[PDB]
RNA sequence: ACCUCGAUGUUGGAUCAGGACAUCCCGAUGGUGCAGCCGCUAUUAAAGGUUCGUUUGUUCAACGAUUAAAGUCCUACGUGAUCUGAGUUCAGACCGGAGUAAUCCAGGUCGGUUUCUAUCUACUUUCAAAUUCCUCCCUGUACGAAAGGACAAGAGAAAUAAGGCCUACUUCACAAAGCGCCUUCCCCCGUAAAUGAUAUCAUCUCAACUUAGUAUUAUACCCACACCCACCCAAGAACAGGGUU
RNA sequence: UCUCUUACUUUUAACCAGUGAAAUUGACCUGCCCGUGAAGAGGCGGGCAUAACACAGCAAGACGAGAAGACCCUAUGGAGCU
RNA sequence: ACUGAACUCCUCACACCCAAUUGGACCAAUCUAUCACCCUAUAGAAGAACUAAUGUUAGUAUAAGUAACAUGAAAACAUUCU
RNA sequence: GUAAAUUUAACUGUUAGUCCAAAGAGGAACAGCUCUUUGGACACUAGGAAAAAACCUUGUAGAGAGAGUAAAAAAUUUAACA
RNA sequence: GCUACCUAAGAACAGCUAAAAGAGCACACCCGUCUAUGUAGCAAAAUAGUGGGAAGAUUUAUAGGUAGAGGCGACAAACCUA
């Protein structure tokens, strides 16, 4: 019965009734570690440069 | 065993302690044998202690029937209508006095399982718990994933 | 309460042939009313795409017959006759599984007096006499046909491969030897009442017997599907198909025949009439018999090798 | 497995089955009405019709004489068969041996029935009568038949 | 093979009282149009069949009285006649069996 | 000697097999004292198969003819309320021997009763997606010095196993069957290689990645809620099911 | 006998009516896998499964039933025989 | 940091959780002596207490409405037929 | 520190025991293998190690819908080279 | 009164080939070699098929006799009322 009370869905789509019954969207446990493209460039300016590479290096 | 016996909830009979307290016992029917070794303790009780017990609490009525019987009995009827009959066959004076005092003390409700021994009648004061207690409201009552 | 009743309980002696004649003329006129589907209001006919699926038919196993080829060998054919075939209802793609649309197809005609109420209401709204069986054909939506159209035996063409399906012949509660083909015990070297027993059924450690164990039980009334039967010959006057080989089920049952699903015959359907063969809009009458190029015809010069 | 297998197995063999049907058929030719269990009267009706056909074949024919000599075990019913029953059925082809169920035997509760040759100077069976023409459904269908014949 | 434990009364009541073993109510019964003696459909009424079987036994008794001993089996058709009821002109060559009774009002 | 002597019936054999891979073959890879054909070894792979007879009771064992193969082991040394008792476990007797004798032999032989009507669990179509051999071309080519003799691609035929059928043959006949006929469709991963860092070379990657490399997010059966006395049936133990226009 | 079994008849068998046993039975509301345990679990631990009820088969299990093992040992228990 | 016992504390009362064996206090039914007289008391006595011995007798269950068991056919119930 | 020991009179019962730690002997420096010694446990309650006799905590008995504690959860990931 | 043996007086053995025969085939009869059914069965040892003897050391009816430290035994330690 407890598993009958549980409704899971594969994507963002939820039917209209179950969207109408909702209360209190729960916070997430994990933190979604925020990949480098989204770092709001002032934060990249805030973090210091740690090392001076030699000028004759090709990478 | 508790599953094999009935049960009641803890309650007073007619709200005794709020207003005035009343003695919940009405009658005490003593049947004592004239001759007989089975009722010697009840014989000495009727001689010496029943008059002082009757003067002790005037609410109860005491009858001494003085009948030829092999097993002397005391019949106690309470205010709400219950009847509890116990035997005083071959007991001392002290045990009979303790028995009739314990009969005079208790109320007529049945001696069964007492089942959660407290009877608060307004159990909540600040407001009983519902699932929207300790849950904050949001602006214009919008549910999650709502558009307007 | 209510007693059981049937159609001719309370009729008089005079009214029964009138009632039979009336309903026979009525449903014969109903069957003759749908004879011209292309001039009524046909659904739009689409050309053949490489990934499509057409509807099948429902035929009746008449019997079997030999048939010889031009190189001398003998093949045996099964005569399937399409008596009265009509598409019944069209369920769209989003209403069954979301994958492929379906088409309902009805079999040979039966009496109105022996069907249920809802079936009679369904056929009364459709306008046809009731059918004996109803099968489901998964099609894609470019081959949707109007419900109530007729289906004929020239839907198939000589040289093709069809898959046939029916209820096989029931043999009842059969023993283990005739069912699963086991060997029994020997006959006379001392054996005591064990001539046809299954013997051991499980090992000694497990303390049970497995679910998939072969045991005595009922056998032979179950749908089986015969795959990849070549069609040799088409007879248009009596609407008879000539498949190759044997077909499951006793004679005069009903079979469900559609084009094959085998991967070798994947896209051979370009030269078949695709919505369905229509007897009106061909503008040319087909012959009475259509033959493959390798089957020896009846009127033939009686082949001599060289 | 008995697909298409006529002739239910009656006695203690085939020969006792044919002897039982022979005795029942002899009783039918003699008494013109017979009560016996249901499968037995079914088989005996199926045989009695073709016995009447061989009686219709004629008296001088030796093959019909051999069949009547085999099937009638009292030897007086052969003039009866060739001179009473077969002239009576000279117009009809196969409509006879009317068979109807009678409820149950008393002892072992077996399904009984009664067959009779037509003609049959005995009192008639209480046959199941079809419903009358003057009832409600029949009068409505009679109105429909007259209305459609007038419309045609 | 032997039982390992005795079946209870609960298992026995669950066996011998299910709807597969109970006697099924039948609804084929109606009244007979003559004499109303509770016939069944598709089956001849027992009272009327008893009537015609009694009268058939009486007619066969008179027939056996007319035929002497065994093996007579006459070569002409028969008719029966009740009290009064003279032989009609079609019933000349037919054998006559007259018992003694009125012709009952169902035998025509 | 830890349950079992108020009984766990013992060896083989017949039917039915389930499972493990430390693999006999069919599949795919590395090395070779691999010129080819046969071979040896190592990795992966249990979907499938693993013959017919003689003798000894044999499981073992020896031999004949085959096949791609006649695999190991466990399952109460699988399975005796499914079967046999061939020896092996009595009562008779013979031979050799021990013993005065009665008697005996991990010596042999002839003969010697296999009882149960299923109470409980479990089970009683999982609807279907097969395997292998052989023949022809290549080719008498690649390979030697010659014998000998391949892969890969293409074509055709069968056998086994499964599912059905009666038109020819046959037992037999208003039926059931094989000796007869028809059909049978997708893989499976161990390595072989680009680019490229930690380590500016190189490096197939428990580095980020790119190909063989993934069959499948596979399709066909079956999916109409109640007319039900009675009759028939290719449907069927009863029940249930199909037809009665 | 078998390769390799098939058809038919009777008995048997299934349904209806009547009469109407026996061995057996601690109570059972009586499932599967792994592990554990007086060393082989339906009753214990962890998982899995799970609306109820007959009717007809099968014998893998209930260390299944009838015989206080007939094989082995003990008893200051018997008895036959020399 | 927390959970976690019949260990300990907390209110009350405290003789009230071992095999064989031993010690102690009570007690139902029965008869007798004396009391008692809607079933009791003081003493003596004993055929003085059954969830169990494949215990004996009697009743009824499960197996089970299961195994098994019968009557040749027609008919005038004179007879005939196989 | 404690309160038990000796003797006297009268008897029954135990005297076919297991596991763990240690010193040993036989065996294979094998066995849930056999035999002594020292100690503990079981054949007595409860909690824990998954169910578990012998491993750990804990013993003197009840009611409580109070509390504080004893024993009580397994951590590990590794091959380049001048 | 079954069975082992004996005694008194009885009874039975079709047919063919009969070599003369404790001869051959084969009835009735006596016995029970093998197979199948049955195992709380028809039966506390049967039924069906297949068998040996069947003019003699044959089978059998009646009555009597031999009894347990024994009787009897063409020695199976066989039988002596299942
Ligand atoms: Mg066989
Ligand atoms: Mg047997
Ligand atoms: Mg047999
Ligand atoms: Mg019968
Ligand atoms: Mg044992
Ligand atoms: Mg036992
Ligand atoms: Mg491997
Ligand atoms: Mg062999
Ligand atoms: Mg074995
Ligand atoms: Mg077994
Ligand atoms: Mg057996
Ligand atoms: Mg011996
Ligand atoms: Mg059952
Ligand atoms: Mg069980
Ligand atoms: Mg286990
Ligand atoms: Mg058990
Ligand atoms: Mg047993
Ligand atoms: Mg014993
Ligand atoms: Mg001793
Ligand atoms: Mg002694
Ligand atoms: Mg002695
Ligand atoms: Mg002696
Ligand atoms: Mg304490
Ligand atoms: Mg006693
Ligand atoms: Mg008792
Ligand atoms: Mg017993
Ligand atoms: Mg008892
Ligand atoms: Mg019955
Ligand atoms: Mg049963
Ligand atoms: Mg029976
Ligand atoms: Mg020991
Ligand atoms: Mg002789
Ligand atoms: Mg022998
Ligand atoms: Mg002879
Ligand atoms: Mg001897
Ligand atoms: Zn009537």
């Amino acid at each position: 019965t407890m598993m009958e009370r549980l409704h899971l869905f594969p994507d963002e789509y939820i039917p209209e009734d179950i969207l109408k019954n909702l209360v209190e969207e729960l916070p997430q446990p994990r933190k979604i570690p925020k990949r480098l493209d989204e770092y709001t460039q002032e934060e990249i300016d805030a973090f210091p440069r740690l090392w001076t590479p030699p000028e004759d290096y090709r990478l | 065993t508790a599953r094999g016996t009935p049960s009641r909830f803890l309650a007073s009979v007619l709200h005794n302690g709020l207003g005035r307290y009343v003695q919940q016992l009405q009658r005490l029917s003593f049947s004592v044998s004239r001759d007989g070794a089975s009722s010697r303790g009840a014989r000495e009780f009727v001689e010496r202690e029943v008059i002082d017990f009757a003067r002790r609490n005037p609410g109860v009525v005491i009858y001494v029937n003085s009948r030829p019987c092999c097993v002397p009995r005391v019949v106690a009827e309470y205010l709400n209508g219950a009847v509890r009959e116990e035997s005083i066959h071959c007991k001392s004076v002290e045990e009979i006095s303790t028995l009739v005092q314990k009969l005079a003390d208790q109320s007529g409700l049945d001696v069964i399982r007492i089942r959660k021994p407290f009877h608060t009648d307004n159990p909540s004061i600040q407001g009983q718990w519902h699932p929207f207690t300790n849950k904050p409201t949001t602006f214009r009552g919008l549910r999650p994933r709502e558009v307007q | 309460g209510k007693s059981g009743t049937w159609w001719d309980e309370h009729l008089s002696e005079e009214n029964v042939p009138f009632i039979k004649q009336l309903v026979s003329d009525e449903d014969k006129a109903q069957l003759a009313s749908k004879l011209c589907p292309l001039k009524d209001e046909p659904w739009p006919i689409h050309p053949w795409e490489p990934g499509s699926f057409r509807v099948g038919l429902i035929a009746l196993k008449l019997g079997m017959m030999p048939l010889w080829t031009k190189d001398g060998q003998k093949h045996v054919v099964t005569l399937l006759q399409v008596q009265d075939c009509h598409v019944l209802k069209y369920t769209s793609k989003e209403n069954c599984n979301g994958k492929m649309a379906t088409l309902s197809v009805g079999g040979k005609t039966v009496s109105r007096f022996r069907k249920a109420t809802s079936i009679l209401e369904f056929y009364r709204e459709l306008g046809l006499p009731p059918k004996q069986t109803v099968k489901i054909f998964n099609i894609t939506d470019n081959a949707a046909i109007k419900p109530g159209t007729p289906l004929y035996a020239a839907h198939f063409r000589p040289g093709q491969y069809v898959d046939v399906t029916a209820k096989t012949i029931g043999k009842g509660f059969q023993g283990v030897m005739k069912r699963w083909g086991f060997k029994g015990q020997p006959a006379t070297h001392g054996q005591t009442k064990t001539h046809r027993r299954p013997g051991a059924v499980a090992t000694g450690d497990i303390g049970r017997v497995w679910p998939g164990t072969k045991m005595p039980g009922k056998m032979g009334n179950i749908y089986r599907t015969e795959y990849g039967l070549k069609v040799w010959r088409i007879n248009t006057k009596h609407n008879i198909i000539y498949v190759n080989g044997s077909v499951p089920g006793h004679k005069n049952c009903l079979v469900k025949v559609k084009d094959s699903k085998l991967p070798a015959y994947k896209d051979l359907g370009k030269n078949l009439p695709f919505p369905t063969y229509f007897p009106d809009g061909d503008e040319e009458e087909l012959p009475e018999d259509l033959y493959d190029e390798n089957v020896c015809q009846p009127g033939a010069p009686s082949i001599t090798f060289a | 497995i008995s697909h298409g297998r006529v002739f239910r197995r009656m006695g203690l063999g085939p020969e006792s089955r044919i002897h039982l049907l022979r005795n029942l058929l002899t009783g039918l030719v003699r008494h013109e009405r017979i009560e016996a269990p249901w499968a037995r009267v079914d088989e005996m009706r199926g045989y009695a019709e073709k016995l009447i056909d061989y009686g219709k074949l004629g008296d001088t024919n030796e093959r019909a004489m051999r069949m009547a000599d085999f099937w009638l075990t009292e030897k007086d019913l052969i003039p009866k068969l060739f001179q009473v029953l077969a002239p009576r059925y000279k117009d009809q082809t196969g409509g006879y041996t009317r068979m109807l169920q009678i409820p149950n035997r008393s002892l072992d509760r077996a399904k009984m029935a009664v067959i009779e040759y037509k003609g049959n100077c005995l009192p008639p069976l209480p046959l199941p009568r079809r419903d009358s023409h003057l009832t409600l459904l029949n009068q409505l269908l009679q109105g429909l038949r007259q209305d459609l014949r007038q419309s045609q | 093979a032997a039982p390992k434990n005795r079946r209870t009364i609960e298992v026995n009541r669950c066996r011998r009282r299910n709807p597969q073993k109970l006697i099924k109510v039948k609804n084929n019964i109606d009244v007979c149009p003559e004499c109303g003696h509770l016939k069944q459909k598709h089956v001849l009424c027992a009272y009327c069949y008893e009537k015609v079987c009694k009268e058939t036994a009486e007619i066969r008794r008179q027939i056996g009285k007319q035929e002497g001993g065994p093996f007579k089996a006459p070569t002409i058709e028969t008719v029966v006649l009740y009290t009064g009821e003279t032989p009609s002109e079609q019933d000349q060559g037919k054998r006559i069996i007259e018992r003694d009774r009125k012709r009952p009002s169902w035998f025509t």
